[PDB]
């Protein structure tokens, strides 16, 4: 099994510069020693350091399945950080980023496992970048639910939620724009700036084919209304 | 159907794994495609009562192959065919 | 063999009497009769040492006669076990009788249940889950019986008293709401029965309000015995939302378990109200303001950003959040309940739908039905 320890020497150079997105499916290869172990420090900190590199790896559709197969394992609800790291995933919502700052700022004291702050924060250009990366993380996963959800938002509200000034907001509003996975639409001196939406024919797609796509339902209501009926009448 | 047919399919059961029972009209009157499916099912209830048997509607279509087809096509000799675009939509928009 | 049944003839006062009739019925060779008049007196209270003395010869008619059901063996057993104390001894010989006892009615499923239910000083957690998981299992075909799922309940509920998710208890619940047919015990224990029940189907969290079964009609009888708070503090989570004072009186009236559920319950109840505004009115006109959730919730309005985007995430609505004038669009509804007097402006709404089409289509046709012919 030397060979599946070689890849504990590769994660060295795909980890090392460019690369966030390469250690998604082989850190679940380096995984697979402590599989064979027999073993409890490497192996709890192959736990936690497999499940904390989802905020390093940008946001895509294969990372949401990724975390899904390791999601539901016995051995990965123990730690707490795991509960913040779900937590902050499912359903979203909001959360005050100091908080954040508090369950990512107790991992350093916290351990037993080292592993995870050496390879996050062991590295000082390393950690920043992490750091910034983290809030680039965090603001597009305000800005994927908010932008879904205008319709139009307010400048001054964007920079209360977002815990960071107007001229941040249009920073991180920007590189995220150059990224088209949000058309947006920004003007400060307004104050009315807003996201989305279709953007779509629209005259015919949108309303017509949405429309009676409900019609769809409204054609089917007494089919399945009758059915229903007939259920709850006949058992009693 | 009276509560009785729920036993026939469940003798049934030996010979298929699912036994679905069609319901037919001989007399056509109301109010559309005539006949009916119901399929046996287990569903339980949300009251968590013992399992009882209340058998789901299953949509039923009339459709045919190619001499299944040739037979009735040349047996309507009734109505106009379609025709399409004029009669065919507004008799549909009255039925 | 007959000696020994005659020297526990007599249990006391009266009881030789109808044993007269006990010892001529064996003599007949009826096990049958036997069983109802035997299982009568095992059901009637007694020390009890004369079922402990005459369930070796009732085992030695199992032996020759081989027929006889279990159900009647484990109806016994659980009164010997009652006697006994020690439910080590009573599953040694319970899964003795389960292993001995073959027939074409399933006898895993009331073996089970005798076990599960002589499995409460064990004291739990080790295998309960495991024979409970294989009770519903083989219940499964086929379940005609209807007596053993009451005590699939009893296991079932037995193995909720960990605490031991909450919303669980009220699917248990159900089943045996829908188990038994008639009641024929008294409501004296059902009222504190449907209390806990209320009390742990209002404080789960994955059900928010479910005010329809709130009103089913086997409960609400059992509701009438118990005191209003309960059922009127169980009308503000199924319409309220506040209901201030209600969701306090729920507090008065019950002290425990509430202040770990309190806060959840309120934020059942603010996302419980986002589909009853927008369902309320006729509407849509589906778009709200912030000032309308803010006042009716009581929240900032920093808050009402999680919560209505909690409710998105619940599945009780789909709508987006304008944050400019920070106006709330609903879309679509979650239904819930309804009322009387609501099917017939139901009829009112459905039959200006039939004369709107009759007439129009039959105006549309009305020109074309001359160009046919």
């Amino acid at each position: 099994k030397l060979k599946l320890k070689y890849y504990n020497l590769m994660i060295q150079l795909d980890q090392h510069e460019g690369s966030y997105l390469s250690i998604c499916k082989h850190y679940r290869a380096i995984y697979d020693t402590p599989c064979i172990q027999a073993e409890s420090e490497k192996w709890q900190q192959a736990l936690k350091s497999v499940v904390l590199y989802v905020i390093l790896a940008p946001f895509d559709n294969e990372q949401s399945d990724l975390v899904h197969r390791i999601s539901g394992d016995k051995k990965l609800e123990e730690i707490p950080k795991y509960k913040d790291l779900l937590k902050l995933f499912t359903t979203m919502e909001l959360m005050r980023w100091s908080t954040l700052v508090e369950d990512y700022g107790m991992e350093l004291r916290k351990g037993s496992l080292e592993s995870p702050a050496t390879d996050v924060f062991g590295s000082t250009e390393e950690g920043e970048k992490r750091w910034k990366d983290l809030k680039n993380r965090v603001v597009e996963h305000n800005i994927r639910i908010m932008a879904k959800y205008y319709t139009r938002i307010t400048m001054k509200r964007m920079a209360q939620l977002l815990d960071l000034s107007v001229d941040e907001s249009e920073a991180f509003l920007s590189n995220l724009v150059v990224n088209k996975t949000i058309f947006a639409k920004v003007d400060r001196l307004a104050g009315i700036i807003n996201f989305q939406r279709p953007k779509d024919p629209n005259n015919l797609l949108n309303d017509w084919s949405q429309k009676l796509n409900s019609l769809m339902s409204l054609v089917n209501k007494t089919t399945h209304l009758i059915a229903k009926e007939e259920m709850i009448h006949n058992l009693q | 159907l009276h509560k009785n047919d729920i036993a026939i399919n469940e003798l049934m059961k030996r010979y298929c794994p699912n036994s679905v029972l069609v319901i037919i009209d001989v007399k056509p009157k109301d109010l559309g495609l005539p006949t009916e499916a119901y399929i046996s099912v287990e569903e339980v209830h949300d009251d968590g009562t013992p399992t009882s048997k209340t058998f789901e509607h299953v949509t039923s279509e009339i459709g045919a192959e190619e001499a299944e087809e040739v037979g009735v096509e040349h047996l309507l000799r009734d109505i106009k065919d379609t025709t399409v675009g004029t009669l065919s939509q507004r008799i549909t928009n009255q039925v | 063999v007959p000696g020994f049944l005659q020297q526990s003839q007599s249990s006391g006062p009266g009881q030789p009497a109808v044993w007269h009739r006990l010892e001529e019925l064996y003599t007949k060779k009826l096990w049958h009769q036997l069983t109802l008049q035997v299982l009568d007196f095992v059901q009637d209270p007694c020390f009890a040492q004369g079922d402990g003395l005459i369930k070796l010869y009732e085992n030695f008619i199992s032996e020759f006669e081989h027929r006889v059901n279990p159900l009647s063996l484990v109806e016994i057993i659980l009164h010997v076990v009652r006697q006994m104390t020690d439910p080590n001894v009573a599953l040694t010989f319970l899964e003795k009788t389960r292993e001995k006892v073959k027939s074409s009615d399933e006898a895993v499923i009331l073996c089970k249940t005798a076990i599960g239910a002589l499995k409460l000083n064990i004291g739990d957690l080790q295998v309960t889950k495991e024979t409970i998981e294989d009770v519903e299992e083989m219940l499964n075909n086929l379940p005609g019986v209807t007596s053993v799922h009451s005590r699939f309940y009893d296991l079932s509920s037995k193995y909720y008293q960990t605490i031991g998710n909450h919303a669980s208890y009220y699917k248990d619940a159900l089943r045996f709401l829908g188990c038994v047919d008639i009641k024929d015990l008294p409501v004296s224990e059902q009222q504190e029965r449907a209390f806990t029940l209320g009390l742990a189907g209002l404080l789960g969290e994955g059900v928010f309000n479910f005010g329809e079964l709130l009103m089913h009609p086997v409960l609400e009888s059992l509701r009438n015995t118990d005191r209003q708070w309960l059922i009127d503090t169980l009308y503000a989570f199924n319409s309220g939302n506040v209901e201030r004072f209600q969701t306090l009186k729920t507090a008065w009236g019950q002290q425990p378990d509430l202040a770990a559920n309190e806060a959840q319950l309120l934020r059942k109840i603010q996302l419980l109200c986002l589909m009853e505004m927008t369902f309320t009115r006729p509407a849509n006109h589906r778009q709200l303001t912030f000032e309308e959730i803010a006042k009716s919730a009581k929240i900032t309005v920093n808050e009402v950003e999680l919560l209505v985007m909690k409710a998105l995430s619940v599945g009780l609505v789909k709508g987006s959040i304008d944050e400019v004038d920070k106006r709330v669009h609903m879309t679509w509804v979650q239904p819930r309940v309804l009322d009387l007097q609501q099917i017939k402006g139901m009829k009112d709404r459905l039959e200006f739908w039939c004369t709107d089409v009759k007439s129009m289509e039959m105006l549309v046709e009305h020109q074309a039905h001359d160009i046919l012919t």
